[PDB]
């Protein structure tokens, strides 16, 4: 373990990886994104620029596919999603390295995460806040960068939660481009999968069962070629629920869901989940200070395999 | 139990406290040094034990040691721990409140009297020392209880009533503002926002206000029943909410003395009022139960510890666990550690198991390196490769030579049918007509004993052991250079010479080989003696409990002498186990065994059934188990592409190709994928020669000059189908583009890459945001030295 302070004033609250795995993306509640690269002759962890974004803490940020350009979304607490694109010609460590592209001033409320589609559905967009609205983004235009259109807009919580009631969202979005378009949309307790219809529309397709608690994370394995896809999902409880998906009025296929594992092995909330790149080793964290990492054995049973304290 | 937090006192890296007993009758001096978690850091200083029923206590910032204390009784003392003084009120009640400002000036609250002031500020330096009672300098809330008071800043004080909040400045006898609420209590200023104080109630209400609203009225935040309740029937309570110290937009709730709960709050600005909602709440066990109060400690770092006075008067030190917040995996096996209290982010590179033997252990990593050697791209390369640093994989993938081999030799491409990567099971079980594939397979083979003769030869043909006594002599002396003597000898026993298995394995060095070769010397008289006699029986356990697989098979075939013991096993090959299964058995059993044998491997999803299934859709259903098993899509597609497109077409083989070149490209193996699309072509080539490969459509339709229409609806010169007009232009030579054999050398900025660089420099090209055309060599040529577009009244930088 090598730990790299990555210079923020108070607490670091994403960190997203690129697609190559060599740009991290780091976004904290003292208003700044920080993107760093890893340097191939160094080794080590090295700063490439630092801007103010928002007004407020920003939560969720997220890279573009590489094939669309380098640009990473940013979605913070002041109702905002600002989109930000790399022009190569400024210095770095100076804050204009990382050019505004465009403010999307149409969520209500305090937004908690904020995805990319796959390449192959275009440069699309997912939100999130606190108003319960799902909207999803395109960039119609390809003249400019700056013209972003409001498509799919689902409702999915009735009203917003009191601002003295705790909450929290989490997307994931389907990364397989032989089947039809699929969200996994995580609301305060309920996990709906939404799957885009014959008539352009997003409709409620499935939901995972469970979660008497808080969702905290939620994240779709990579289809390497399997035929049932998985879910996991960690709770404000102990479980570390993973989905085995088998898929087959206006959709296109319908789709089952059946529990494939529940383990309690973190005693407290699990905060993170997240997956590798074939969907072999699934890293979780929780209360306990411990990172566990999942590996499913023969029988199709995930057991874990290391403990890492910190 | 009061633990208050005391500042601007130590000039070293400890922090002050000062503590009340749970019996109310002491006030502690206490000195915490924060880089030190053990419960010895707490030093005990002083203690003043004269005190009757402490209420409240308050500190001087200014002053080091001066503590001024209240009690129930009225009797305000003021002295100093690191003079003594006691002061009451003109009519004499209880003392609630209390407060110092920085320039020396006290604050006191009281209880409600009818004919004297509530909320009376006086200094000390101005009173008269022979008097205990004080005469205020500034007299306030008359008929009026004062619950909680603090001083915001030198001159204003902001105090709590029963039925009142007024913001009260010394400099005017009107007070700013008086809000009406019930939750009016112990006020704590927030220490990174002045504006911001949280009070709560007697129902346990807690709410977060904020002074510009009220100036102008909601709370910020209301918070039902998160304390104590009881707040005007108890005047000891203790202090279960406390602000956070290290830093903003936090606050820790003490909830039954079990748990803190660390409350994360959020801001959003509506356009300077920061409106307020809970992001995050951190549950903390406390180490021992039955805590009363707390109070925080900061540490280098953003740390995080808590000290806290139990409800029999325990004073110890529990810290904060560095919770993980963000567990990333990377496509390079990396895991990135956020943490919920520091900044720092940790990171495990791939460079109960270890976390780096798993992820250096894992599949991806595995492909990774596959890849980054060149994997799958020749199949005697990848047998190279295995042998230079598991074998099942070897063995899958020297039946993948042996059949391309035997394809681009033209030995199994002749005739009316294909038959190329065909499986065992679909040669030997047959399926335009019996007698036409026969005689087919009569004349692949012109290049018994047995019903089905020519099947056998075509069987040997596929698994590559249609081999002579000089080829089996010659494989016999590669594998003794190779230094496998134990499976020269499995070979030469699976032939059926024993002798020459005897004469193998002797020849050898190791003593324990000789002794082994010595053994199976036995074999060549003991074999008309059908009697257990020891040595079949010291044989059999031998083959049980030696390590080596051969050298099992070796004995087991030796003693009890039986084939069916040898092609069980899944220790040794099964390239092998056919080559004895075709070459000594009855067709009556081989048909059973090729059965047995498919139905294991299709279902098991073992690479080295492609013998018995070839290339077919049961190979893609074997290749799918395969998969689902080991998530081995390198191999899976690598394998597919040797006639998946060519031979028919299904989406499974289509989505390992995408997902491989996903993976390809994400690993940043731009070349690898470019030479996997090379041979994806290749081997796409049917037996007509149309190719059945998707490959990459058209980017480039140039419109002509002359035509105006398009040139793609001559390999040196090109020109326009419709009317024969050449290409466009250089903007540096005005030559026309993509002819080569140019007049001059376009020396653009090993003389074979010399030559390959001087004949690349004379290529189209052109700039996609003007239209305007070079040379390869004239632009690396002209942009070493301008910026702007060669062509005259053009604006556009082409280099970047
Ligand atoms: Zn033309
Ligand atoms: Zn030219
Ligand atoms: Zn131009
Ligand atoms: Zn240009």
């Amino acid at each position: 373990m090598q730990p790299f302070d990555s210079g923020h004033d108070d607490l670091v609250h994403d960190v997203v990886y690129d697609f190559y795995g060599r740009h991290v993306a780091t976004c904290s509640s003292d208003q700044h994104i920080k993107v760093f690269k890893l340097d191939k002759d160094t080794s080590n962890w090295e700063l490439s620029d630092s801007w103010r974004a928002h007004d407020s803490s920003i939560v969720a940020i997220d890279w573009a596919s590489p094939e669309y350009g380098r640009i990473i979304a940013s979605a913070s607490y002041d109702k905002t999603v600002k989109l930000w694109e790399e022009d190569p010609d400024q210095e770095e460590c100076s804050g204009r390295r990382w050019n505004k592209l465009c403010t999307l001033n149409d969520s209500k409320g305090s937004l908690y995460s904020v995805k990319f589609a796959p390449a192959h559905l275009g440069l699309k967009l997912a939100c999130l806040g606190n108003d319960g609205i799902l909207r999803l983004y395109d960039a119609l235009e390809p003249s400019d960068l700056r013209s972003w259109t409001l498509t799919s807009e689902m409702k999915v919580l009735s009203i917003p939660p009191a601002n003295h009631l705790q909450s929290d969202f989490c997307l994931s979005w389907c990364p397989s481009r032989f089947s039809p378009e699929k969200l996994a949309v995580s609301a305060l307790e309920q996990a709906i999968i939404y799957q885009r219809g014959k008539d352009g529309k997003l409709h409620v397709a499935a939901k995972l069962p469970g979660h008497k608690s808080l969702i905290r994370s939620i994240s779709w394995a990579p289809s390497i070629g399997r035929w049932y896809q998985l879910i996991a999902t960690g709770c404000k409880d102990g479980r570390i629920r993973i989905f085995k998906i088998t898929e087959k009025a206006e959709l296109q296929s319908n789709l089952q869901v059946e529990l494939l594992s529940e383990h309690d092995d973190h005693n407290g909330e699990v905060w993170s989940v997240s997956w590798n790149l074939t969907g072999t080793i699934l890293s979780s964290a929780g209360d306990d200070g411990k990172v566990r990492l999942w590996k499913a054995t023969y029988s199709n049973e995930f057991k874990c395999m290391s403990v890492i304290t910190a | 139990g009061l633990i208050k937090k005391v500042t601007h006192w130590s000039y070293d890296n400890l922090i002050d406290y000062l503590s009340v007993n749970p019996t109310r009758d002491e006030v502690t001096h206490y000195k915490v040094d924060p880089e030190n978690e053990s419960d010895e850091s707490i030093i005990k200083l002083h203690t003043v034990k004269d005190f009757g029923s402490i209420t409240c206590l308050d500190y001087s910032e200014s002053e080091i040691g001066m503590i001024g204390v209240g009690e129930k009784n009225g009797y305000l003392r003021i002295f100093n721990i690191s003079y003594d003084i006691r002061v009451r009120a003109k009519k004499q009640r209880c003392i609630n409140s209390l407060g110092i400002n920085t320039n020396g000036l006290i604050a006191m609250g009281l209880d409600r009297n009818k004919h004297d002031s509530s909320l009376q500020i006086w200094d000390m330096n101005y009173h008269d020392d022979s008097h205990e009672t004080i005469n205020p300098m500034f007299s306030y809330c008359t008929n009026e209880s004062i619950v909680s008071l603090k001083f915001l800043n030198d001159t204003s004080v902001l105090a709590a009533s029963t039925k009142f909040l007024k913001e009260i400045d010394v400099r005017s006898p009107n007070p700013i503002y008086q809000h009406p609420t019930r939750l009016t209590y112990d006020i704590k200023l927030n220490p990174f926002n002045d504006w911001q104080f949280s009070t709560y109630g007697d129902d346990g209400t807690l709410a977060i206000w904020d002074r510009r609203k009220l100036s102008d009225a909601s709370p910020l935040l209301t918070f039902e029943k998160l304390v104590g309740s009881g707040a005007a029937s108890r005047k000891y309570m203790n202090s279960c909410f406390r602000w956070s110290c290290v830093r903003n937009n936090e606050f820790a709730t003490l909830h039954r003395g079990d748990t803190i709960k660390r409350w994360r709050l959020g801001y959003y600005c509506d356009s300077n009022i920061e409106n307020l909602f809970v992001s995050s709440v951190h549950d903390t066990n406390t180490m021992y139960d039955r805590v009363a109060t707390f109070d925080y400690i900061p540490r280098s770092n953003n740390g995080t510890s808590l000290i806290c006075m139990r409800q029999s008067g325990t004073i110890y030190r529990m810290p904060i666990s560095e919770v993980c917040s963000k567990a990333i995996l990377n496509n390079r096996n990396s895991l990135l550690l956020s943490n919920f209290e520091n900044t720092e982010i940790d990171e495990i590179r791939v460079n109960f198991w270890k976390p780096e033997k798993l992820l250096e252990k894992d599949i991806s990593v595995i492909m990774r390196t596959r890849a980054s050697l060149g994997y799958g791209l020749d199949p005697m390369n990848t047998v190279e490769m295995i042998d230079s640093s598991n074998a099942y994989i070897r063995n899958t993938w020297r039946w993948i030579a042996i059949a391309k081999a035997s394809v681009d030799d033209g030995t199994m491409v002749s005739g009316d049918l294909d038959l190329g990567y065909e499986g065992v099971i679909g040669i030997w079980n047959g399926i335009l007509s019996d007698k036409q594939l026969n005689k087919e397979m009569e004349k692949i083979i012109k290049l018994a004993g047995s019903p089905k003769y020519v099947q056998r030869r075509l069987c040997l043909i596929i698994s590559g052991w249609d081999l002579s006594r000089s080829d089996y002599e010659d494989k016999y002396n590669i594998i003794m250079k190779n230094g496998h003597y134990e499976k020269a000898a499995a070979w030469a026993v699976f032939f059926g010479d024993i002798p020459k298995a005897v004469e193998i394995l002797g020849s050898a060095k190791k003593e324990r080989l000789r002794l082994i070769a010595t053994a199976i010397a036995g074999y060549l008289a003991y074999k008309d003696l059908p009697g257990n006699n020891a040595w079949r029986q010291q044989c059999r356990k031998m083959s049980s409990e030696l390590d080596d697989p051969y050298l099992r098979v070796i004995f087991a075939f030796i003693a009890d002498n039986d084939w069916w013991d040898i092609l069980y096993e899944p220790a040794i090959s099964l390239r092998e186990r056919l080559g004895v299964a075709l070459r000594f058995l009855n067709d009556t059993d081989l048909t059973t065994f090729l059965d047995r044998t498919s139905s294991t491997v299709i279902e098991n999803g073992e690479l080295e059934g492609l013998i018995l299934t070839g290339i077919t859709p049961n190979g893609i259903d074997l290749l799918q188990s395969y998969v689902n098993k080991t998530s081995d899509v390198q191999s899976a597609a690598l394998i597919s592409i040797f006639g998946s497109p060519r031979y028919f077409r299904d989406q499974r083989v289509d989505e390992w190709i995408q997902t491989y070149r996903d993976m390809l490209k994400s690993w940043e193996l731009f070349s690898m994928r470019a030479r996997f699309d090379v041979l994806r072509s290749k081997l796409s080539r049917t037996k007509t020669g149309v190719l059945t490969a998707d490959i990459k459509p058209r980017q480039i339709y140039i419109q002509c000059q002359n035509c105006k229409q398009n040139i793609n609806t001559p390999r040196h010169k090109y020109c326009c189908p419709h009317c024969g007009s050449s290409f466009p232009r250089c903007a540096i030579c005005l030559m026309p583009l993509g002819t080569s054999n140019l007049p001059f050398v376009i020396n653009g900025t090993n003389r074979e890459l010399v030559s390959r660089k001087l004949k690349l420099n004379e290529w189209f090209s052109f700039c996609l945001s003007c239209n305007h055309g070079m040379h390869a060599g004239h632009a690396e040529e002209w942009f070493d030295r301008h910026n702007v577009c060669p062509t005259p009244g053009c604006t556009c930088q082409c280099n970047k």
